[PDB]
């Protein structure tokens, strides 16, 4: 940890370990978790849009937006756009 | 569909088939909900009377779970232009609701801006139907699907003997022998995103089927998402 291998003020242990501040990930906290729609769809399951420079996710017909604000929860066995399993 | 593969059990559950007074399929449609089917406006002029079949994978064999629905209301886009097929879009409201089951489920309608940035930028979408399996051949009695690459708008316009309006897009192959074909008109073009299928086109027209230097032309669903929403928010007779 002598060189401060952990970026963005993450905390270095010890062959070493990074415990990142919120908002950062990667092994060395070098990757932003906040992102816009252009990258990994904003981490949204379905629809992504930007409000106030911030990502907001939403869901299509037959889904509800999960409390985590990203996942889409089906409202029944036949939600839209899924091939039928049974 | 020329080339591609037969849809497997559950694989293309949003497919609908418009059947004429003789009970012959003549156009496809896409299931949007329990009551609404999306199709091409030009199809409406190609049978005097028609009904909508869902859940069919093999047309020469009743097989339970197939169902035929009457049409209560036809909603053609008023700006459908017969000479150019501009605005080639219609919605059908059914007399009685579809009950979703194996092989019968709706495709998702996407939000417009998202669809433009995240579906229309993908490499490919999937087209399906019961149309001819060869330009000079006959309608499939089996539902087929085909992966078709999106073709950029400039290339599309340059390929075409006919105007490509902003309400249309090209998908398919320059010379590979794979395409949609007569009888597929009105059916689904969908684009996958993270395991979910969203409506991105309606099979519209083509110069022959899978001809070298020609692409399939699809109604561009993004241009009509608002129109589809209005047509659907309607919800039954007053
Ligand atoms: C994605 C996709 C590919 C594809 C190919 C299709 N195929 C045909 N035609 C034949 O293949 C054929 C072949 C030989 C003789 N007659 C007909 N469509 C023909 C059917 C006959 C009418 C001509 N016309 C309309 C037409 O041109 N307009 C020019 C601008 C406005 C409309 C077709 O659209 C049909 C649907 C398809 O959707
Ligand atoms: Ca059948
Ligand atoms: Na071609």
């Amino acid at each position: 940890c002598e060189t401060s291998p952990c970026q963005n003020q993450g905390k270095c242990k010890d062959e070493y370990t990074c415990t990142c501040l919120e908002g950062f990930e990667g092994k060395n906290c070098e990757l932003f978790t906040r992102k816009l729609c252009s990258l990994d769809n904003g981490d949204c399951d379905q629809f992504c849009h930007e409000e106030q420079n911030s990502v907001v996710c939403s869901c299509a017909r037959g889904y509800t937006l999960a409390d985590n604000g990203k996942a889409c929860i089906p409202t029944g066995p036949y939600p839209c756009g899924k091939q039928t399993l049974e | 569909i020329v080339g591609g593969q037969e849809c497997k059990d559950g694989e293309c559950p949003w497919q609908a088939l418009l059947i004429n007074e003789e009970n012959e399929g003549f156009c496809g449609g896409t299931i949007l909900s329990e009551f609404y089917i999306l199709t091409a406006a030009h199809c409406l002029y190609q049978a005097k009377r028609f009904k909508v079949r869902v859940g069919d994978r093999n047309t020469e064999q009743e097989e339970g779970g197939e169902a035929v629905h009457e049409v209560e209301v036809v909603i053609k886009h008023n700006r459908f232009t017969k000479e150019t097929y501009d605005f080639d879009i219609a919605v059908l409201r059914l007399k009685t609701p579809i009950t979703f089951r194996m092989n019968v489920a709706p495709a998702c309608l996407p939000e417009r801006d998202w669809a433009e940035s995240t579906l229309m930028t993908q490499k490919t979408g999937i087209v399906s139907g019961f149309g001819r399996t060869h330009e000079k051949g006959r309608q499939s009695t089996r539902l087929k699907m085909l992966e078709v690459p999106y073709v950029d708008r400039n290339s599309c316009k340059l390929s075409s003997s006919f105007i490509i309006t902003q309400n249309m897009f090209c998908a398919g192959y320059d010379t590979k022998q794979e395409d949609a074909c007569q009888g597929d008109s009105g059916g689904p073009h969908v684009t996958r995103f993270k395991d979910t299928y969203f409506v991105t086109g309606i099979v519209s027209w083509g110069e022959g089927c899978a001809r070298k230097g020609k692409y399939g032309i699809y109604t561009k669903v993004t241009a009509f998402l608002k129109w589809i929403d209005r047509s659907m928010k309607t919800r039954g007779l007053p």
